[PDB]
């Protein structure tokens, strides 16, 4: 059934699994018409396919074109997103097809289940953890190549840059979600966090800048401050 | 107009013939029910007054064969049993008769109410939903479970319903992902209707039939094919006019019969709020959502 905090190690053992985010497949601005009305344009989007054992990111970029001519886009879009997931565990040898999805919102469950009919023996779950996946375009390596695309693009990255050659899975889980979780509540505070020391960089083929095990100590307390701050403020305690 | 004889009555019981029901006491000297309606299957139904559990009956239809109940103190139950001399079986009802030990099956002239629960019912769609086929007639007990119940267990006693379910490969073409599962229509017209049940006329039978198990026996396998069937003609954005027109006659009659004091175990919320109010059929329903909306306005 549903994935939560008792049993939050199964995210790091052996059997191949895959957290979805649809959050980003589909987004809009929302602006007046010349007559004022209100009508919404299209950006491009993406789905966020997450391997939290290995940090394999399978980037599906939406591109605006999808949505020409399509009515009840929110709709559409958990089906596409179910289509588009479909298509990536076809598309991967069978001893690397994961054995379990977790989608991050429940609305997820039935077009996935529908789209997955063949894999009668992969399961597909709901989550109980708030994950912060939403967040994954204030990465700006993911935000670029999500809005310079020009068609459907499938790009792959590690969101754990080399910190496995250091740290355990559940060490790098746990600091990729209070990393998005900082810049899902105030993005302009964490990105000063992460590059105001104009020292440390990201390298060409990272996402995040190359911290020493101590200056990640710091930046984490860094995270967990601005997350409290932030608290602090919404709820007035 | 048929009789169906008694041997006798050695328990207590509440019988049942079709909607109508009385209750014989313990040796009364009850042997059966006279003036059945010929056209039509019927139901005898059963619930022992020393243990209201295991609810039970015989679907049979009198021009078929002669039959009559006997207690068997063995397996302590009514059983239903074919008669096959003409002459004895003839002689024993006139004597029953004669002496007026059958109580009469109690029709009003004006009243189409089991006509209109048993329209598309047939006795040889019934024997292969329940497979005796040494028997003409077919038990049906409240505890009997579906080959679809039984999926999810001795075979030889399952309500052998057409197995419904919205997601099966079955229900879902390949690459029609969300144009299927949002409009069930493929499924209702091409599966169902062309593919297995030949004509609208057996799968509203097989409906029919589910819901009087539901009823009568209290069989939860037979309300849930009930309520699927509903469902998948209600989640179908394309359905002959003439399919909706019959389906809300149909469930209309199901409504008016059901008990009152049955709606909350016999009903599923989700299914008739779907059903009509946010389904393709919301406004096809007519009938059926001002008895609903009259008779039971808690479950809406």
């Amino acid at each position: 059934g549903a994935m939560n905090s008792s049993n939050y190690a199964e995210l790091f053992n052996n059997d191949i699994k895959l957290f979805v985010d649809d959050t980003n497949v589909y987004r809009v601005t929302v602006h007046k018409t010349f007559e004022g009305n209100v009508a919404t344009k299209a950006i491009n989007g993406c789905i966020f396919t997450l391997n939290p054992k290995t940090g394999h990111l399978f980037l599906k970029i939406i591109h605006t074109s999808v949505w020409a001519g399509q009515k009840r886009l929110s709709q559409l879009a958990k089906w596409k997103t179910a289509e588009e997931v479909s298509a990536l565990v076809r598309s991967l040898p069978k001893e690397e097809q994961p054995k379990q999805i977790i989608v991050t919102r429940k609305a997820m469950l039935d077009p996935l289940e529908v789209h997955m009919l063949d894999f009668p023996n992969i399961a597909i779950r709901p989550t109980e953890l708030r994950l912060p996946f939403s967040a994954a375009m204030s990465i700006d390596k993911l935000s670029d190549v999500v809005m310079k695309a020009t068609e459907p693009q499938m790009v792959l990255f590690n969101i754990y840059d080399d910190w496995l050659d250091r740290i355990s899975s559940y060490t790098a889980f746990s600091r990729l979600t209070l990393l998005l979780r900082a810049l899902k509540t105030n993005e302009e505070s964490a990105k000063m966090i992460l590059l105001s020391d104009p020292t440390i960089t990201i390298k060409s083929y990272h996402l995040w800048p190359s911290f020493t095990d101590e200056q990640w100590i710091t930046i984490e307390s860094q995270m967990r401050d601005l997350i409290l701050t932030e608290y602090g403020r919404k709820y007035n305690v | 107009m048929n009789t169906v004889p008694f041997t006798s009555a050695p328990i207590e019981v509440t019988i049942g013939i079709d909607q109508y029901s009385f209750n014989v006491k313990e040796n009364q000297p009850f042997h059966g029910i006279k003036d059945i309606p010929i056209g039509h299957v019927h139901v005898i139904h059963f619930q022992h007054a020393d243990n209201s559990s295991m609810r039970y009956g015989y679907w049979f239809d009198c021009r078929m064969g002669n039959f009559y109940i006997q207690y068997d103190p063995k397996d302590g139950l009514y059983k239903m049993m074919e008669e096959r001399d003409g002459a004895k079986f003839e002689n024993i009802v006139h004597n029953f008769k004669e002496r007026q030990m059958m109580v009469s099956y109690p029709k009003i002239d004006e009243d189409d109410t089991w006509y209109n629960l048993t329209e598309f019912v047939q006795m040889d769609k019934i024997r292969k939903i329940v497979r005796k086929d040494e028997n003409q007639f077919s038990y049906v007990d409240s505890s009997m479970t579906t080959v679809q119940e039984n999926e999810l267990s001795d075979p030889a006693h399952s309500l052998n319903y057409t197995v419904i379910n919205f997601k099966s490969r079955e229900a879902i073409r390949p690459g029609h992902e969300m144009e299927d599962f949002l409009d069930k229509s493929y499924y209702l017209n091409t599966v169902m209707l062309q593919g297995i049940f030949k004509n609208s006329s057996n799968y509203f039978g097989e409906l029919q039939f589910a819901f009087l198990n539901a009823m009568f026996f209290g069989n939860y396998g037979s309300s849930l094919q009930w309520h699927a069937m509903i469902e998948l003609i209600c989640s179908s954005a394309t359905v002959p006019k003439h399919m909706l027109d019959k389906l809300d006659e149909i469930l209309y009659y199901q409504i008016k019969t059901l008990p009152e004091q049955y709606s909350d175990i016999l009903l599923n919320e989700r299914v008739w709020n779907i059903c009509l109010y946010s389904s393709f059929q919301k406004n096809s329903l007519h009938n059926t959502e001002k008895i609903m909306e009259n008779k039971y306005p808690e479950l809406l």
